[PDB]
C-alpha cells in the first residue's frame, strides 16, 4: 500500500539521521488517544471544547497526527517530532473561536515550531482569531493550514489558510492532480477595492493518503486537511534537517518550500502556488539557503501560463483598470522589515520596457515575517496603441534590523502584454463595489433551497465563484475589469456596459445621480437581482452556533430596496414574491434558484414571464402554489439619445458557481451583447413568453425589514442605527506610478 | 540579553518595561533607552478599566512595578469577545486585568 513519508523521500533524509528531532509540532484537530501505539513521542493532549474527553472520537486527529508523525505500519515525515494534541474540535467538527484564542495562546507559550490546522473556516473578519494567527506566526510558529474542503469552486479559501503569514496547502491526488476537494482562488480580503493574494502557498499529496487509525492500523482519508499534515509532516523534517535552527524562520521555510516546489504542469498559481512539495531539493535549497527577502509570485509574467492565469487571461491596454498584483513580501531576514525606498521601477529600453508604467503600494512596516507588495500597472498613453511585450524589472530593497540594516535587494522581474484599446463593447465594468457578503455580515443564501450552504461568502468576484462566468466572457472576448470603487469613481465612457449581480450595498444618492448621467450618456446597466422578502427573510433566519447567536438576514437575496431606489430614477421596480422552480427560454434550460420577480416596469420595456413556484408560500406555511406569468427578466432602452440600457433579472445563481443547477452563460452572453451593441436579442424579443410590462400599481412596494442591520456593513450607510443614511460621497482613489 | 515581545509590528517591550519603535531595537533584545520615544511601564492608549488599544503598551502597563504573564494576559483571549467573534471593546481590545 502507500506510504505518502516514503513516496516523498523521507527515507532518503531519515538515513541522515534527520527525522524531526527537536521539532515541536502542534496538531489542531479532535484530539488523540492516549496511548495510541503509531506514536513515540506525543508529549501532551489538551482539550479546549467542553466536551469532557481528549480522546478523538471521529478519529480526524488520529489520522492527522500519524501523516505526520507516524512511525508504525504507515510512516509519517517526523517519526522523532514533538507532537502536540489540541482538542480543540467536538466529535461534529464544532469549534469556538473563544476556544481557537486559547488554544493558540497555549501554542505560543509552548512554542512549537509548526502548527498544523487541517480544519479552517470561511469568517477571515473574525478580527479576534486572525490577530491570533498573526501574533502566532510573529512568535515564529510555521503555521500549515488547510485551504479548505470546498473546491472545485474558487473563492473557496478558508481562514487562516489565506494568511500572508501561514503556509497554505492545497490537496494533489497521488497521479499529482490537484483534488477535487481542494481550495482555489484569490484571496478576498482586498474586494472591492483592492486584488487578492496568491493561495495555496503549495500543494501535496491530500487523497488517499493513509494515517493512523483511531485504535491501530491505517485507513485512507481525502481533503486538504490531509494535504496539510503532509506539508506539515515535510516542514517539520525539513527544520530538523538544517544546521543553523536560526535561519529557520516562518518566511525562511515558506521560501525554501516556494522555491524547491515542483511546478504541476497546466496548473494555475491559484489552484497549486508554486508548485508540490519537494521534500529533498527543499533540502538542499535550505542548506544553501542565506537570510533573503523574495516575493510570491517572484516574477510578474503576465503572458507565461496557465500558470499565471488570471493575469494571462487578458492583456492590459491603455484605459484599462490599473493590473494590480498583489504580490506577498517573503523577508527571512526578520519578522519586522522595511522597504527601504520607494521600488525602483528599472524598465528595460531596449525592449520597450519604458511603455509601462508601475506604482506601488505596500505595509509601511513588513509584519509578521512578511507583508505585501502592491504592483499596480498601467500602460502610458504612448503605449495606447502598442502591442508587445513590456519588459522591465522591480527592484524592493526589503531592510530588517541588525546595526547596518540588513539590505536585501531583490529583482521582481514584470514581463506584461499590452495591446490597443478595445472598444467600449469589449470593455465590461465588473460592479464589485456594490457587493456586500459573509464574513461581516449575515447575506443568505442566493438559493433558499441550498441549505447546507446558507451564506453568500465566495466574494462573488470574477475570478471567486464568477470564475467560470469570467472565464466564459473571456472565451467571448469581453475584457472584464473590476469597479472597486462608486459609480463616481470610473469613467463611463470606457465601458459599454456595467455588470451589477446580486448587489447588496445600498447606493450614494450621488452615485445613482452620476451612473443616470452615464445611462443617458451611453453606459449600460445589466442588474442580475436576487431573491427579497420580508416574511421569507424572517423565516430564513437562522441558529449561527460559531456565535451562538440567532442571525436574521441583514438583506434578502438582494437589496431589492437599495436597488429600487437606484431604479426608481427610470421607474422600475423588483416585488418580493419568492419564485423557483425549471423553465426554459429560446430553447436552453434555465433554473430559477430562488428569486424575486419585477413589481414596476415602464411600458416600453421587452420583458418575458413564465409559470414557477411560489416558494414563498413553501418558505412560510409548507404549502405548495404555482405562480402565473410571474415576470423575472425585463429590458429597457433609456429614451434620451445615447442613452444606456438596463437589464433586470430577480436570480443571481444561474452566474454563479456555488451550487450550479443549470447554465444562464448564454444569456448573460446575449444580455451583454443587448447592454454593448444595441441589436436586440431574439431569444427574448421574439420569445414567446413577452407579455404587458407591470406596473407596479397596487402591488405593495419592498421595503427594508424593520430592525435590519445592513448599515453595519455598508460602505454607502453610516452606522447610525437610527434612520440610518448614505455616508458622503468617497474621494476616488488614485495612485502615484514609479 | 532582553526578552522582547516579538510579535510586536511597530512597537517592542522588554522585560525591563521599554517599548520602542521597531527602528529602535538593539541587537541583544533591548530597547533604544536613548531615544526619547523609549518610555518604559508606558500605559498609553490603556483605559481605567485595563484594556489599551495596542499590545505592546498593555504589556508595558502590565510589567509596571511576569514578563511572560504579561505577554499572555495581555494577548486576546476568549474573555476579551463576545459571540466568539467580536470584541467587547476593539479600541481596546488587549486588556491586562
Ligand atoms: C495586498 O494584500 C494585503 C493583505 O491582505 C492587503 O493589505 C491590507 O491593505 C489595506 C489597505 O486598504 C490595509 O488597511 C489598513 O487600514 C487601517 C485603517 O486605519 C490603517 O490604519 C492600516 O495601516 C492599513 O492601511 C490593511 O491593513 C492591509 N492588511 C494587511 C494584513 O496588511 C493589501 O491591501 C493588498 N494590496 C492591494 C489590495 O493593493
Ligand atoms: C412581503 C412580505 O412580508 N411577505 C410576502 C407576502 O406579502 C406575499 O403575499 C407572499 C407571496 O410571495 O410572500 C411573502
Ligand atoms: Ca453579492
Amino acid at each position: 500500500p502507500r506510504q505518502v513519508a516514503q513516496t516523498l523521500q523521507a527515507d532518503v533524509l531519515w538515513q541522515m539521521g534527520y527525522t524531526g528531532a527537536n521539532v515541536r509540532v502542534a496538531v489542531f484537530d479532535t484530539g488523540l488517544s492516549e496511548k495510541h501505539p503509531h506514536f513515540k513521542n506525543v508529549k501532551e493532549r489538551t482539550n479546549w471544547t467542553n466536551e469532557r474527553t481528549l480522546d478523538d472520537g471521529l478519529g480526524h486527529g488520529t489520522f492527522v497526527a500519524g501523516v505526520i508523525a507516524s512511525m508504525r505500519e504507515c510512516q509519517g515525515f517526523a517519526p522523532d517530532a514533538e507532537l502536540h494534541i489540541f482538542r480543540v474540535f467536538t466529535n461534529n467538527q464544532v469549534s469556538y473561536t473563544s476556544w481557537f484564542l486559547d488554544a493558540f495562546n497555549y501554542a505560543i507559550l509552548k512554542k512549537i515550531d509548526v502548527l498544523n490546522l487541517s480544519i479552517g473556516g470561511p469568517d477571515f473578519m473574525d478580527h479576534p482569531f486572525v490577530d491570533k494567527v498573526w501574533e502566532l506566526t510573529a512568535n515564529n510558529v510555521i503555521m500549515v493550514s488547510a485551504i479548505g474542503n470546498d473546491g472545485p469552486l474558487y473563492g473557496t479559501l478558508n481562514n487562516p489558510a489565506d494568511q500572508m503569514d501561514v503556509i497554505g496547502v492545497g490537496g494533489i491526488d497521488f497521479e499529482d492532480n490537484i483534488a477535487r476537494f481542494s481550495s482555489r482562488g484569490m484571496t478576498t480580503w482586498e474586494l472591492p477595492g483592492g486584488y487578492g493574494r496568491m493561495k495555496p502557498d503549495i500543494v501535496t499529496y491530500g487523497a488517499g493518503v493513509r494515517g493512523s487509525g483511531v485504535k491501530g492500523g491505517c485507513r485512507a482519508l481525502s481533503g486538504t486537511s490531509v494535504a496539510s499534515p503532509v506539508v506539515a509532516g515535510a516542514v517539520t523534517l525539513l527544520v530538523s534537517t538544517v544546521q543553523k535552527r536560526e535561519l529557520v524562520n516562518p518566511a525562511s521555510m515558506k521560501q525554501a518550500l516556494i522555491a524547491s516546489a515542483r511546478r504541476l504542469p497546466g496548473v494555475n498559481m491559484f489552484e497549486q502556488g508554486h508548485g508540490k512539495l519537494d521534500l529533498l531539493r527543499a533540502y538542499q535549497i535550505l542548506n544553501s539557503y542565506k537570510p533573503q527577502a523574495s516575493l510570491s509570485p517572484s516574477y510578474i509574467d503576465l503572458t507565461e501560463c496557465p500558470y499565471m492565469w488570471p493575469y494571462c487571461s487578458q492583456p492590459i491596454y491603455y484605459g484599462g483598470m490599473p493590473t494590480v498584483v498583489n504580490v506577498t513580501i517573503l523577508n527571512g531576514m526578520g519578522v519586522t522589515g522595511r522597504i527601504v525606498d520607494k521600488p525602483d521601477w528599472q524598465p528595460y529600453l531596449p525592449q520597450n520596457g519604458d511603455n509601462i508604467e508601475v506604482a506601488f503600494s505596500y505595509s509601511s512596516v513588513l509584519w509578521p515575517w512578511s507583508g505585501y507588495l502592491a504592483i499596480s500597472i498601467s500602460v502610458t498613453k504612448k503605449a495606447a496603441s502598442w502591442e508587445g511585450i513590456a519588459q522591465g524589472h522591480v527592484m524592493i530593497t526589503v531592510a530588517s534590523p541588525a546595526g547596518a540594516e540588513q539590505t536585501s535587494t531583490v529583482k521582481l522581474p514584470i514581463k506584461v502584454k499590452i495591446i490597443p484599446t478595445p472598444p467600449r463593447s469589449k470593455r465590461v465594468l465588473w460592479d464589485q463595489y456594490h457587493n456586500l457578503r459573509y464574513p461581516p455580515g449575515y447575506f443568505p443564501r442566493d438559493n433558499l433551497r441550498m441549505k447546507n450552504d446558507p451564506l453568500d461568502w465566495n466574494g462573488d468576484h470574477i475570478h471567486t465563484n464568477f470564475r467560470d462566468m469570467y472565464q466564459h466572457l473571456r472565451s467571448m472576448g469581453y475584457f472584464v475589469e473590476v469597479l472597486g470603487a462608486p459609480f463616481t469613481c470610473f469613467d463611463a465612457s470606457q465601458y459599454g456596459t456595467l455588470l451589477m449581480v446580486d448587489s447588496e450595498e445600498e447606493y450614494f444618492p450621488e452615485e445613482i445621480a452620476k451612473l443616470r448621467r452615464d445611462v443617458d450618456n451611453g453606459l449600460s446597466l445589466v442588474i442580475f437581482s436576487d431573491w427579497y422578502n420580508t416574511s421569507v427573510m424572517r423565516k430564513v433566519k437562522f441558529y449561527d452556533e460559531n456565535t451562538r447567536q440567532w442571525w436574521m438576514p441583514d438583506t434578502g437575496g438582494a437589496n431589492i430596496p437599495a436597488l429600487n431606489e437606484l431604479l426608481s430614477v427610470w421607474n422600475m421596480g423588483f416585488s418580493d414574491g419568492l419564485y423557483e422552480g425549471e423553465f426554459t427560454l429560446a430553447n436552453h434550460d434555465m433554473y430559477y434558484a430562488s428569486g424575486c420577480s419585477i413589481a414596476k416596469f415602464p411600458e416600453d420595456g421587452v420583458v418575458i414571464t413564465q409559470t414557477f413556484k411560489d416558494q414563498g408560500l413553501e418558505v412560510l406555511k409548507q404549502e405548495t402554489a404555482v405562480v402565473e406569468n410571474v415576470p423575472i427578466l425585463g429590458l429597457y432602452q433609456i429614451p434620451a439619445e445615447g442613452g444606456g440600457r438596463i437589464v433586470l433579472y430577480g436570480d443571481s445563481n444561474c452566474l454563479d458557481d456555488s451550487h450550479r443547477q443549470k447554465d444562464c452563460f448564454w444569456l448573460l452572453d446575449a444580455l451583454l451583447q443587448y447592454t454593448s451593441y444595441g441589436v436586440t436579442p431574439p431569444s427574448l424579443s421574439h420569445s414567446g413568453n413577452r407579455q404587458r410590462p407591470p406596473s407596479g400599481a397596487g402591488s405593495v412596494t419592498p421595503e427594508r425589514m424593520e430592525g435590519n442591520h445592513l448599515h453595519r456593513y455598508s460602505k454607502v450607510l453610516e452606522a447610525h442605527l437610527g434612520d440610518p443614511k448614505p455616508r458622503p460621497l468617497p474621494a476616488c482613489p488614485r495612485l502615484s506610478w514609479a | 540579553q532582553c526578552r522582547n515581545s516579538i510579535q510586536g509590528k511597530h512597537l517592542i517591550t522588554d522585560e525591563l518595561g521599554y517599548v520602542c519603535e521597531r527602528k529602535d531595537l538593539l541587537v541583544n533584545g533591548c530597547c533604544n533607552v536613548n531615544v526619547p520615544s523609549t518610555k518604559q511601564y508606558c500605559c498609553d492608549g490603556c483605559w481605567p478599566n485595563g484594556c489599551c488599544s495596542a499590545y505592546e503598551y498593555c504589556v508595558s502597563c502590565c510589567l509596571q512595578p511576569h514578563f511572560e504573564l504579561c505577554l499572555a494576559k495581555c494577548r486576546t483571549s476568549s474573555q476579551s469577545v463576545q459571540h466568539e467573534n467580536t470584541y467587547r471593546d476593539p479600541i481596546a481590545k488587549y486588556c491586562y486585568g
